[PDB]
């Protein structure tokens, strides 16, 4: 046999293509939205002190 | 030339990018056939055997 | 007058016996994408014998081998299309099932009408005066007698009559003298049995009607035509010119009229002997194919289906006692310009019928509907910016005539 | 909502669209491709012929 042993997190065969998924791909949008919200709050707050 | 995909369904495929595969199929049928059986009747170690 | 029920009222419909009785087996799935738009079948062979008293005759005047053909083709499309402003159309008729009922019926009725027209245009044999209706038992038994006299065996012979005539025959049957079952059945349901006089009698209300076409004068053939088997071995049609007609009339001879040659008789195809109808010989007749007009001098060139083969170099193919030549006297059946609905009689192997399956139109929603052995393709689309949806129904027929000498028209004989 | 497919040839992908005109009852297909060209630096190529 071929001595290569593959390991997958989650694997499916949808349309002639092997599609894999781990544990981070589902939560990138909320995280990169949270970062933007935090930055855009921080600079606005620092703009006007008193 | 083997490029004769079987009724490439083209059933509302929505996707970006593509594969170059050729589709072929298997066909299973059931038929009623007349076959003649031989009944061996050797007395040794049991007699009736169809 | 505002509240409307959801149940449609019953409507009218015709009857269908012609498609069921005609042969749909030999030409079935034969016109494919590889064969073309036309396909042909072979013809049987006939031989002639020599009569000599000697035996060391290894070299003599032998027969010949000639092969015939019978070609069948396709017809025009059968289409019904409906368009609607889908707002108003879907206000009060949802999902469009009620339109499905009267489209398939229309398509099939048109197919049957076209088949009847084709049969009565291509048939050769004729019987009785078109004026007299069918009244008695002999008027139905005559077709079977003639068909058996010619010599046709392979198949089943059928005769189709209008509803009113069948009623007359049932009334005649009610007058029988000893058959209690027949008398009771005729008295109760006015239903004649299956085999009537040796041929299968059939009742049909939807039957094509035709007009004779005005003609007048002493018609006679002007030029001797060519009716050799070499000429007529592929189509069984021949063109002849007639003189002595009226000066100038349009539509002198319509499609379907029977022209009768007085002095040329039918022959029993195998024994090659003339036919005797009890007291008089049976004359040859042919059917006009297309409309024929008359020019100045009354010279009418007409193409007829059914040919009087009298080949002199191949005697084995003869079908008429004598050769038609110039100066012979002819006639046309019926009156001047009356219109009538003829009654049909035919062998099974007279005409064929087939359908061409239609591929799905690309990127257009479609479906297939089955109805009395016919497949109709249904397409839906939304062409146009008038908020109008469009639908169409499609079916494609194919026709063939095998031998013109095994069918035709028949009326009553007074 | 037009039936389509993708074909490959020498590592190039070509999109084929199949559609039909209904009233005219005609079926037509089209194969499409879109190229793009760039010239990074003119001083790294040219034409060469045999010198006398």
């Amino acid at each position: 046999h071929i001595p290569l042993i593959p390991v997958y997190g989650k694997r499916w065969f949808i349309d002639d293509i092997e599609r894999v998924e781990g544990h981070i791909a589902k939560a990138m949008d909320p995280q990169r939205l949270y970062n933007l919200q935090v930055s855009m709050l921080a600079d606005t707050a620092a703009q006007d002190p008193g | 030339p083997t490029s004769l995909d079987v009724t490439s369904m083209t059933s509302w495929e929505y996707n970006w990018f593509g594969a170059d595969v050729i589709y072929i199929a298997k066909y299973y049928e059931v038929r009623k056939e007349s076959v003649d059986v031989i009944s061996y009747r050797h007395p040794i170690t049991g007699e009736i055997a169809t | 007058s505002q509240i409307v029920l959801k149940k449609f009222l019953p409507g009218f419909m015709s009857d269908l016996v012609l498609a069921k009785t005609v042969d749909r087996q030999l030409l079935a799935g034969e016109i494919n994408s590889s064969t073309g738009d036309s396909v042909s079948f072979k013809r049987p062979h006939q031989f002639s014998s020599l009569r000599t008293p000697t035996g060391d005759i290894s070299g003599q005047n032998k027969n010949n081998l000639i092969s015939g053909k019978a070609t069948g083709r396709v017809g025009n499309y059968i289409t019904v299309a409906v368009e609607y402003q889908q707002l108003e159309e879907a206000i009060k008729l949802n999902q469009l099932e009620e339109i499905l009922a009267p489209v398939r019926q229309r398509i099939v009725t048109d197919l049957e009408t076209e088949l009847a027209h084709f049969m009565m245009n291509n048939g050769a044999l004729s019987l009785g005066s078109p004026n007299t209706p069918i009244t008695k038992w002999s008027d139905v038994a005559q077709t079977a007698s003639f068909l058996k006299d010619l010599g046709v065996n392979e198949g089943e012979n059928y005769a189709v009559m209008d509803p009113w005539s069948a009623q007359r025959l049932a009334d005649a049957q009610t007058g029988l003298h000893a058959s209690d079952q027949l008398v009771r059945t005729a008295w109760e349901n006015a239903q004649i049995p299956t085999n009537f006089g040796g041929i299968r009698a059939l009742m049909s209300n939807g039957l094509a009607s035709r007009t004779q076409g005005a003609f007048g004068g002493t018609l006679t053939v002007k030029t001797q035509p060519t009716v050799t088997y070499n000429a007529v071995k592929d189509s069984y049609q021949f063109t002849v010119t007639l003189t002595g007609a009226t000066a100038s009339v349009t539509g002198f001879l319509k499609a379907g009229d029977q022209v009768k040659f007085t002095n040329t008789y039918w022959l029993q195809q195998q024994t090659k002997q003339a036919l005797y109808n009890g007291a008089t010989p049976i004359s040859f007749t042919a059917t006009v194919t297309a409309d024929a007009n008359s020019d100045s001098g009354g010279d009418v060139t007409v193409t007829l289906s059914g040919v009087p083969i009298y080949d002199t170099t191949n005697p084995q193919y003869n079908s008429v006692s004598r050769q038609v030549e110039a100066g012979d006297a002819v006639s046309v059946v019926g009156t001047a310009s009356q219109t009538m609905k003829p009654n049909l009689f035919y062998n099974k192997f007279f005409c064929g019928l087939g359908s061409i399956p239609l591929p799905k139109l690309h990127s257009i929603d479609s479906a297939v509907a089955t109805y009395e052995g016919f497949s109709i393709r249904v397409h839906k689309y939304a062409d146009g910016d008038a908020n109008v949806q469009k639908m169409r129904f499609d079916l494609l027929p194919a026709y063939v005539c095998f031998n013109p000498h095994m069918g035709g028209q028949f009326f009553g004989n007074p």
